């Protein structure tokens, strides 16, 4: 049917206020939900509707800064909330020492990328520290891990650390050479990424390492005519109407993003049935309390509504920002940062 | 013990063995973001959760209280971080833990933080006796949950157990053939023992994805299997192949089968064949079979590959 | 239902 943009504004808008007890399990990673209302809000233009100061305090009350000693270098980044305890601080005062505190990858992403968003000039990020924390989550086969203490690993945070350095518009924050290999060793024999090296190759990896290497400026380099030709007929074999992710598994309005955003840096997105995805997004939309399904007849959430949106935006939907398909944001925003960038250089 | 819905479940704040201990609450500032409501008990049990882990405390009671923060929270990977070092410091009986993550997995088959604790304690234990068998059962629950499949790929490899899983996979695609996951783990085990430079191999595997075709015509999985083991050494280089296919179009056809044929043409025009310009032909004709009836989704796409094929051989 | 990504 159509786009029922002010039903999205509000549904956003709730977001950002108060959730009900039965997403506690979200709880870790707040920060990213905030991106999504935040970002998607940007796409919809409407971030007039929230208060702008308010929310960047409270984000710079997330970052885990050096100690006086700066024995915790390895561990800056951000927090995805304030689950730990630790009282209050916008970045004012000095870190407080506490055993158990560090940053997570996915939440320094999306942190500084909400800051951008909002307006800030990130000069009350601490640059040095979460380079170092960034380039202590590497390990040695290239890929990364999320939090200092220890975790799984895969594609996933590839993109993360890429994306990291390419807003801090600095790569001493990891070793391209090895990630470019772990990049590389993804690809399965069916010519897609996994999320590392023998599994299956997945939709959501694929955009991870994709993107990555749009991010260092290395597409080209890393993978020879012949082998992106192959990826991209991988990439545009998963659109069915909406896109799944991986063969033989059942469409996913995100992957209207994850794949459309991939095919878009691959320049065939053009090739695709915009009609046939345009219909499968929309028939997700919740026309009651707004927001987008993974499925039809399905209820909404701030990750399918989020990325619904910026399927659309692939599309240029009457209403909606055009997203930069690599780094995830507003080109509008990614504009900003080019000039925040430049700022810097003087 | 004291579980969190029995009738004479006891708050924190009204336990002696805990009156020593000051709670720590959480603040998000005086304009809260995304603020998640809590209920009473849950507030309790992190309250006490942030005061023992805020002191390092490595005692028998606190890890108790993260068997309850466990159960409010899953997804907490602080608590599980903590709960392993206190795994360590008692030097609790990790048979009785790996008891304890298999129920908790159970439950919650997509959760990242349940899938990394059970490695790590395998990895503590170096004992992956249980786990092929183990991953069987959440592989019931859904034969593609790809958590699943990214722990057996490293149990396997880990502790070198490839000697059974070429028969497991050949049970699973007997239940479904069209499981894409079954079909990535045969080129798992294969690529990893014999490896696919053995003619035998080769031929046997090529003959048995030709028999699943058979079976099942249109599936993208068994269609990628076959070309991917093939694509490297050359397509152009099977010429029993083109003919054992083009003898298929009548009957097994589909855009896999047409899509495959294109590609095998196209390999033939890059090795500077034998009538070059009657093969692109043959290519082109199918290109245009492709968009205009067999793959119309992907109509402006096969037309694009045509005209990339025109302007590179002519 | 959903997709958790974390
Ligand atoms: C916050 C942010 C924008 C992060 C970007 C970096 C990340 C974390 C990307 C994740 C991409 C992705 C879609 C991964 C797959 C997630 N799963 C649901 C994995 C396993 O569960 P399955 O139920 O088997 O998944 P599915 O069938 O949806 O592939
Ligand atoms: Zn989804």
């Amino acid at each position: 049917l159509d786009f029922l943009r002010d039903r999205h504004v509000r549904f956003f808008q709730r977001c950002l206020q108060v959730l009900p007890e039965r997403y506690s399990s979200l709880e870790t990673s707040r920060l990213t939900i905030a991106f999504f209302a935040l970002s998607g809000l940007d796409m919809l233009d409407s971030l007039d509707v929230v208060n702008k100061d308010d929310i960047i305090e409270w984000i710079y009350s997330l970052q885990v800064l050096p100690t006086e000693d700066r024995s915790n270098l390895d561990r800056c980044g951000f927090r995805g909330s304030s689950y730990l305890g630790i009282p209050f601080n916008p970045s004012k005062n000095p870190g407080t020492a506490h055993p158990y505190d560090s940053g997570h990858i996915a939440m320094t992403y999306t942190g500084l990328s909400c800051l951008i968003i909002l307006g800030d000039d990130l000069s009350r990020v601490d640059k040095e520290a979460c380079l170092a924390g960034l380039r202590a989550l590497q390990l040695e086969d290239g890929s990364f891990c999320a939090v200092p203490e220890g975790s799984e690993n895969d594609m996933r945070f590839v993109y993360c650390a890429s994306c990291i350095c390419y807003m801090l518009n600095n790569w001493s924050g990891m070793d391209m050479k090895k990630a470019i290999s772990y990049i590389r060793r993804s690809m399965s024999y069916d010519n897609g990424l996994a999320q590392g090296a023998g599994l299956e190759s997945h939709g959501g990896s694929t955009f991870c390492g994709i993107a990555s290497l749009c991010l260092m400026g290395k597409l080209e380099e890393v993978f020879s005519e012949k082998e992106l030709n192959r990826i991209k007929r991988w990439c545009i074999m998963r659109q069915q109407n909406g896109y799944h992710g991986r063969p033989n598994k059942p469409v996913d309005t995100c992957y209207s993003f994850w794949v459309g955003a991939t095919l878009k840096l691959l320049k065939i997105f053009q090739y695709t049935n915009f009609e046939k995805n345009r219909n499968y997004i929309l028939s997700t939309q919740d026309r009651l309390v707004g927001g987008f399904a993974k499925w039809p007849d399905s209820h909404p959430d701030a990750l399918h509504a989020y990325f619904g949106i910026c399927g659309l935006s692939l599309m240029e939907e009457s209403g909606i920002c055009k997203v930069h398909p690599a780094l995830n944001v507003s080109t509008r925003t990614s504009e900003r940062l080019r000039d925040l960038h430049q700022s810097w250089k003087t | 013990f004291l579980s969190l819905d029995s009738p004479t479940y006891v708050l924190y704040r009204d336990r002696a063995e805990w009156a020593d201990i000051d709670p720590v609450p959480q603040n998000d500032g005086p304009s809260p973001v995304v603020q998640i409501i809590y209920s009473e008990k849950f507030r309790d049990v992190y309250d006490y959760f942030r005061a023992v882990l805020q002191r390092d405390e490595r005692s028998e009671r606190a890890f108790k209280l993260t068997r309850d923060a466990i159960e409010l929270n899953a997804a907490n990977y602080t608590v599980w971080h903590f709960r392993r070092v206190l795994l360590r410091s008692l030097q609790k009986d990790l048979q009785e833990e790996m008891n304890y993550i298999i129920a908790i997995i159970e439950e919650q088959p997509k959760n990242y933080q349940v899938w990394h604790h059970r490695r790590v304690l395998v990895e503590w234990l170096k004992d992956p006796s249980q786990e092929l068998e183990f991953i069987a059962d959440i592989l019931n629950q859904d034969a593609k949950n790809y958590h699943a499949w990214q722990h057996r790929q490293w149990v396997i490899q880990e502790f070198r157990l490839w000697d059974n899983e070429l028969q497991y996979v050949d049970q699973l695609l007997k239940e479904d053939v069209r499981n894409n996951s079954v079909w990535n783990q045969r080129h798992f085990v294969i690529s990893n023992t014999t490896g696919y430079s053995d003619r035998a191999v080769l031929e046997r595997e090529v003959q048995y994805t030709l028999e699943m075709i058979k079976l099942v015509p249109h599936n993208e999985s068994a269609w990628n299997y076959l070309k991917g083991i093939l694509q490297d050494r050359g397509l152009s280089r099977y010429p029993n192949l083109l003919n054992q296919l083009l003898d298929l179009q009548p009957s097994h056809s589909s855009p896999y089968l047409i899509a495959f044929l294109v590609d095998i043409y196209e390999d033939m025009l890059e090795n500077q064949c034998d009538n070059k310009e009657d093969i692109l032909n043959k290519a082109l004709e199918l290109c245009e079979i492709l968009a205009k009836e067999k793959d119309t989704i992907r109509k402006e796409y096969w037309r694009y590959i045509g005209r990339s094929l025109q302007s590179k051989h002519s | 239902t959903k997709c958790v990504i974390m």
